[PDB]
């Protein structure tokens, strides 16, 4: 019950199944496709702030995954590597055959704790994690990806690093690492360009920690 | 089926000089291809297979080359019991069909 | 390695059928990628090929004698075998036991066996 | 008979696919090198048809998958061939 | 009739470093199908030492080394150069001795086939011994 | 064309299958969940008829894996569906 | 060469490969369907004594699976835990996809220990085991299936436990376990009701084992 | 419409292929014995014209296998079949 | 864009994709067959020293196979055992499913170390490894192979052991094993027949090593 879309030289239409169109004529299975496209198209928050609040934890549901032909460049792109409070990892390796998004401008690397509920992580509104050429139902630990959906047819980067704490909760904290001493308050209102250039301004100017201690920076409200 | 030419169909040689004889395929034997030395009242003997490789026992005169549809082989000296009925055979195909045979000549 | 060695009636009549058969030895029959062949000597002439009957007890002829010619083969024994109908003069001839293979090594390297003179006259 | 009703849109595509001694695996690009690359803009209002149509396949695509038991599926196109066949030459 | 000789010694000052070679011939090659090849040492009015071996590459190419020397002296040989050779680092007065290369080499029974030769997890072949000097 | 020579048969089916934000895996069902239920008569010989059909397709179907290398197979259904065209429309 | 069974508003039919018949129309994939029926509907025993002697190991032939689209019910579900009498497993982990079968009433649990010849263990008479969704040709560690065949046509749970001992042999025992220290003599006359009402009486009553000791009863023949 | 420009070329071909108790696992033979076996020649030029065919696939199916995903294909023929019907009743 | 061949009455042709054949009939997928066929029977040399070069390897490109229904004997199988210097593997394990080649005259088994530069080992003319019923762009550990081409169309062992050093570079030896301490310096010239030959004379005649040494022999060149 998947629906296809059908591409004219009129416009795009979703094709019947009760509806037989006898000139929708398909000469090989090349002019099938499988596309997928990112939801950062359709305008839905790209920070991370935002981001981790559509994703969240579930266990008694198993993982599964589909093909892409071809899809879309990605501004921003996630990696998440999530542990336990105790140590333990929240989520699993990824298996053979799975890599990461091959098209990324900016890949927001989270890396921290939290608690971890379920098996998996799960996406909330049921998009699809978006792995190289196969989309997902969950995030696989270290891999890189995009959030997208994925539409059936007939055709005729900079890594910015973040530390996280209470990561898999309502209620959490993020730092924008400068260095491995050095941070900077994370907030909704930032924007990859913005954080690259405060990692200049920050690094180039030498307003680094120098002693053992973390030196935590927080933006001017204005 | 592919006929076998041979040429000449006699070989006069003067003993201690060489000779050789030609093969033609009519369609290409790719190196496919044995010689056999023949003497009344003996089953032929072999020389050369696949063109070019000495059967066990076959002294170091002998030697062959070729491919395709031109084939050739020579005796670089010949000696005493080297004039014989030499024979081709192409192995490419299944009639397995032979030359006429060259007579080699004193 | 393998002997080969043909053995028959030597004098047949004109439209009789002559039978000739190959003893194997040194080796068996069931061998794994050998064809077990005939060849007609045509005395004065060059060599005629028969046909060949497979490891598998398959056969296939030479289509010249397609209709008078019957291979077939016995592997408790040992023993393959020729049989030609409706002789006439022009079959007299030595006949010949082979053993071709379908080797890449062994491909041009035939066994043949010492050969059997069958005279057909009245 | 596709209408978007998404918050925005981009109105274009920046996409990529994957389509001497080259073809050999031992000579021929690393992973991060098969892949091609272009634009595309809103033609005819076809892209952000396109947004709207993939928004939509979504439900149909989740109660697929949690029907069937394949860990990874690559046959949905391969299947939506057969059935255009046997609705015409059934 | 396998043989090899010893140079590359004389004095040396402790605290310093030299390198001890040993060329041969009469075998098959001293890298492949061969034997390994050791230093022995002996100080004058001293029983032999052991220092370490070079294992053939066919062996796998590694050394061990005898407890004395060890973070001291490297074993290590010129392939296909039928070389030994002995690198000894922070020496001192105490390593003066007649150094001695080593094979577990030798010639094997022949055939109608070819030639044979053995590869022995002891020795049989001794060079001349090059003497090294550590003083002050 | 089926004769049904079982000892006995079960003359019914009491069967299982797998047909608002319940579409999303997040929020849908656990797996013990997703399946439907319900009963069916033998009408007409139907139910003791397919027994029988069940255990004569045995044969073939363990002589089939034998021969195959995949380790899990999903495709047979759509083999048929493949032949049943090629056999109308060659 | 697998047969096809085509439902008519007439009875059940076995298609042809010679024959073509032309109103046998298919007018989608979704008219052709998998079933997984089980083998207590033919008749066959399923206590355990019996069933165990339909099963047995084998080496040289690997497993393999195929898919269910629709099953039955299953009355009765066995699952298996067996050791070597060294302590080494007998049957392999399931691998990933997986999972039991799921519509079982009585579930059968054998754990214990016996020879086991092979590699895996097979099915004497060629059916199959049947998981979730999948029929097998072997046997899983640890997982729930119950025994059976799969058709392919034209459309148009109360745990009870046993110990056992020589498990993979022809001269086998079992025990019926009530508690970590009691248990009941094992026989072939007894259903599955049969157990659950000792184990009620036995319990309820407390005639089970007070000291260290295992205590173990054994029917009255009659 | 094929030239064999090999250096040489085996004539015949030695195969193998996969093809009362004997179906059911328990009872039948291991894998080594699953096997068939038999001869063919050279009959109308087939076997070489055979060989120099899948020396020239070889490139497309290279390529073919770099743009795909699944770690294992079993369907390049299932394909073929559909894209026959297709083009003759599309 | 995988060519066909079509066997007619006539000869093999290769079907074309622009131009339809109405009279090329294909009535099941019975006809449809995959072939795997061996290099050698192109002539290629088969000797140890020379295949070898054939063979080398990368990091960046996975691993992929395809399925025969059929294929040739072959009459020169490997099986190669090769680790690093330091004692690691350079082959990966072959995966499940993955089993040797059914049908082969002398097995190569080649042991031994050597310099392993990528992360697998390729066939460097794009042929693939044949393993039983799956050709292979690389190389698994332990697993006997052949070197082959697979062809698409429509239808109407006595074991050779060898020690290896520098298995992976352009200048490499290699030694054929008669014995734990016996072994023969290989050359290109010989054959698999001709070792056989040497293995039984020299083990006949007890000209094998006695003592701990090794005993290496070099065949007369003439
Ligand atoms: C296809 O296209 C449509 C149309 O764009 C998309 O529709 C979106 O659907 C999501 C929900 O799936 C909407 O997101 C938000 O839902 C919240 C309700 O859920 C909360 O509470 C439950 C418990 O009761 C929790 O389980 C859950 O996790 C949430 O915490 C609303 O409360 C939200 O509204 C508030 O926040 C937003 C923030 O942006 C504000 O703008 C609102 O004014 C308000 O304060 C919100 O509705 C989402 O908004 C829908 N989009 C639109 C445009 O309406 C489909 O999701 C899309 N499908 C795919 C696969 O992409
Ligand atoms: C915040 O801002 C800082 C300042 O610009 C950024 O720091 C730079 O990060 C980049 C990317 O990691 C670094 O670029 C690469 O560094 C490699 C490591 O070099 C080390 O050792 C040399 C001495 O040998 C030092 O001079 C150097 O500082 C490092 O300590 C180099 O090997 C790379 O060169 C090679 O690879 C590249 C491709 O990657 C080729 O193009 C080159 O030709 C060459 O083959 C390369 O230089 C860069 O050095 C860092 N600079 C400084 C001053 O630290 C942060 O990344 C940024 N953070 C964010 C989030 O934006
Ligand atoms: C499709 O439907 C048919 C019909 O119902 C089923 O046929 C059954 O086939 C099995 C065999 O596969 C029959 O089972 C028994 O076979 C025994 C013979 O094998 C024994 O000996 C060999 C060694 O020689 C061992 O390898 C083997 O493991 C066994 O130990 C017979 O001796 C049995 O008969 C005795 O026991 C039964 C117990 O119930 C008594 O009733 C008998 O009177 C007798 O004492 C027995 O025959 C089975 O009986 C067949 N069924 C029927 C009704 O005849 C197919 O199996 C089924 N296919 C599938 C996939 O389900
Ligand atoms: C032989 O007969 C005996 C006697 O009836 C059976 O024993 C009962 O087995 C069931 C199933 O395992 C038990 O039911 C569940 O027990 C859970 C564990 O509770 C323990 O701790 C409490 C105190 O907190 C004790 O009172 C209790 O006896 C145990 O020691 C409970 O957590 C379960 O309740 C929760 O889950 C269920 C769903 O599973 C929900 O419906 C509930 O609302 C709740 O959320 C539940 O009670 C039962 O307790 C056992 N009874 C006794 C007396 O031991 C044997 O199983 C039976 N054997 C066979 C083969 O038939
Ligand atoms: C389908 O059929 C065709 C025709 O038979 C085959 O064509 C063969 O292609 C290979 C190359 O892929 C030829 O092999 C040799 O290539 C060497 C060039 O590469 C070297 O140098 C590069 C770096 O520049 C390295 O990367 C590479 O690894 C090599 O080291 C040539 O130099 C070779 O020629 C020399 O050696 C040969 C040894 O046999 C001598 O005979 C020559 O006279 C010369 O001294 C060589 O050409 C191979 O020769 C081609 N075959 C034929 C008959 O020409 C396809 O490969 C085949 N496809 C498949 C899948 O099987
Ligand atoms: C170089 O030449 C030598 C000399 O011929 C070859 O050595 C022979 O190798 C074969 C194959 O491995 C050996 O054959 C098998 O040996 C098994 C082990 O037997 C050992 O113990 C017995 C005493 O119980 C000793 O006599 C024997 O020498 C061994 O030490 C046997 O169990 C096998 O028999 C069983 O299995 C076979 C199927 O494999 C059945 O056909 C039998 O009926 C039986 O059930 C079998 O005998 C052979 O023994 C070795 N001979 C010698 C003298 O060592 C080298 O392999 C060869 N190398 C190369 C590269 O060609
Ligand atoms: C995160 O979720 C928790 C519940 O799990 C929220 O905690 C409750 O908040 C309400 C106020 O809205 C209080 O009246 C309850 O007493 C709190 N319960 C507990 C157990 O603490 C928490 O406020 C949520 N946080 C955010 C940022 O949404
Ligand atoms: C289980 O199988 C074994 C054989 O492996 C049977 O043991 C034989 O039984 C016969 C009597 O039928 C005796 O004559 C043999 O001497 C026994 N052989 C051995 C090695 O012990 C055993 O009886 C079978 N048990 C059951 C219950 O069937
Ligand atoms: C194997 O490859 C190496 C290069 O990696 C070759 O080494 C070079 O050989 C040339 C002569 O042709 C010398 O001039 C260079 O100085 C060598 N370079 C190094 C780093 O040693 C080597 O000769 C090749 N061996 C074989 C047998 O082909
Ligand atoms: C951060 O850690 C890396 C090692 O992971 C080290 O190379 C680098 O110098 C460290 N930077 C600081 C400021 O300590
Ligand atoms: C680090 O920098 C601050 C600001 O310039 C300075 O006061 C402090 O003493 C420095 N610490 C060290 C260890 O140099
Ligand atoms: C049986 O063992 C469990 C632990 O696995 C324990 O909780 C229970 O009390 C034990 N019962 C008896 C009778 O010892
Ligand atoms: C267990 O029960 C029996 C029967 O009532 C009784 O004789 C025995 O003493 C009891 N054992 C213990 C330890 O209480
Ligand atoms: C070689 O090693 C095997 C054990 O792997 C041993 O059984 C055999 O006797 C050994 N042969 C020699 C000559 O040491
Ligand atoms: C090994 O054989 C050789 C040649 O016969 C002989 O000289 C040598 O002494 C033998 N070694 C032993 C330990 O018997």
């Amino acid at each position: 019950s998947i629906p296809l879309g059908v591409i004219h030289n009129s416009t795009l239409q979703v094709s019947d199944v009760d509806k037989l169109v006898c000139r929708d004529k398909l000469s090989s299975t090349n002019q099938l496709r499988s596309v997928g496209l990112n939801l950062e198209g359709n305008g839905v928050a790209t920070d991370v702030p935002s981001v981790t609040k559509r994703w969240g934890f579930r266990s008694g549901v198993p993982p599964k995954v589909v093909n892409y032909e071809a899809g879309e460049w990605a501004e921003n792109c996630y990696n998440l590597e999530i542990k336990k409070p105790d140590g333990s990892e929240c989520l699993p390796a990824a298996p053979d055959g799975i890599r990461g998004f091959p098209r990324c401008r900016y890949v927001h690397k989270v890396s921290g704790t939290g608690p971890c509920a379920g098996d998996f992580a799960f996406h909330k509104e049921g998009a699809f994690f978006l792995y190289d050429r196969l989309a997902s139902t969950v995030i696989y630990r270290g891999t890189t990806f995009a959030e997208g959906v994925v539409a059936f047819l007939i055709l005729p980067s900079t890594t910015i690093r973040y530390q996280a704490t209470g990561f898999g909760t309502n209620e959490t904290e993020y730092l924008f690492e400068v260095d491995n001493l050095t941070y900077v308050q994370l907030e909704s209102r930032f924007t990859p360009q913005f954080l690259l250039q405060l990692n200049e301004t920050i690094y180039a100017s030498g307003k680094r920690s120098n002693t053992t201690g973390k030196l935590i920076w927080k933006v001017n409200p204005e | 089926e592919i006929v076998m030419t041979q040429s000449p169909a006699t070989l006069p040689v003067s003993p201690g000089e060489g000779a050789t004889l030609s093969c033609r395929a009519s369609q290409s034997v790719f190196t496919n291809l044995a010689w056999y030395q023949q003497k009344p009242g003996q089953a032929p003997r072999l020389l050369i297979y696949d063109a070019s490789t000495r059967a066990t026992g076959i002294p170091a005169r002998f030697s062959g080359s070729g491919s395709g549809t031109e084939f050739t082989l020579t005796i670089s000296s010949l000696q005493s019991e080297d004039f014989a009925v030499y024979y081709c055979q192409q192995y490419n195909n299944w009639p397995r069909t032979y030359g006429q045979g060259t007579r080699v000549e004193v | 390695q393998v002997q080969l060695h043909e053995s028959g009636p030597g004098l047949v009549k004109p439209s009789q059928t002559l039978s000739l058969t190959c003893t194997v030895s040194g080796g068996s029959i069931n061998s794994a990628g050998y064809y077990w062949t005939w060849i007609r000597q045509h005395p004065g002439k060059g060599l005629e090929w028969i046909g060949y009957i497979d490891y598998t007890g398959r056969t296939y002829y030479n289509p010249s004698l397609e209709s008078r010619v019957i291979i077939s083969i016995d592997t408790s024994k040992n023993h393959f075998s020729l049989r030609l109908t409706s002789v006439s003069a022009a079959d007299t001839a030595v006949y010949y036991c082979a053993r071709e293979s379908s080797w890449v090594s062994e491909l041009g390297r035939d066994n043949w066996g010492q050969g059997t003179l069958v005279t057909v006259s009245s | 008979v596709i209408v978007n009703a998404q918050p925005k849109c981009n109105p274009n595509l920046h996409y990529w696919t994957t389509q001497g001694l080259a073809w050999i695996p031992y000579f021929g690009p690393a992973a991060e090198g098969i892949y091609t690359e272009g634009l595309m803009h809103n033609q005819d209002g076809l892209i952000c048809g396109l947004r709207q149509l993939a928004n939509e396949t979504t439900q149909a695509l989740q109660l697929f998958l949690r029907a069937t038991t394949e860990l990874r599926t690559f046959s949905i196109l391969n299947r939506k061939a057969i059935d255009f066949l046997l609705q015409r030459w059934g | 009739e396998v043989q090899l000789v010893e140079s590359g010694g004389g004095l040396v000052k402790p605290g310093g470093s030299l390198r001890l070679s040993c060329t041969g011939s009469g075998g098959t090659g001293f890298t492949f199908k061969y034997a390994g090849m050791s230093w022995v040492r002996q100080a004058p009015g001293k029983g032999p030492e052991w220092i370490g071996r070079i294992k053939s590459r066919i062996d796998g190419g590694t050394t061990d080394y005898a407890a004395p020397v060890k973070d001291r002296f490297i074993v290590s040989r010129d392939d296909s150069r039928n070389t030994l050779y002995l690198q000894m680092n922070s020496l001192k007065t105490e390593d003066t001795a007649v150094y001695y290369c080593a094979t577990g080499s030798g010639k094997g029974p022949s055939a109608s086939f070819g030639e044979s030769y053995y590869y022995y997890d002891f020795i049989n072949v001794w060079g001349k011994g090059t003497t090294v000097t550590v003083s002050s």
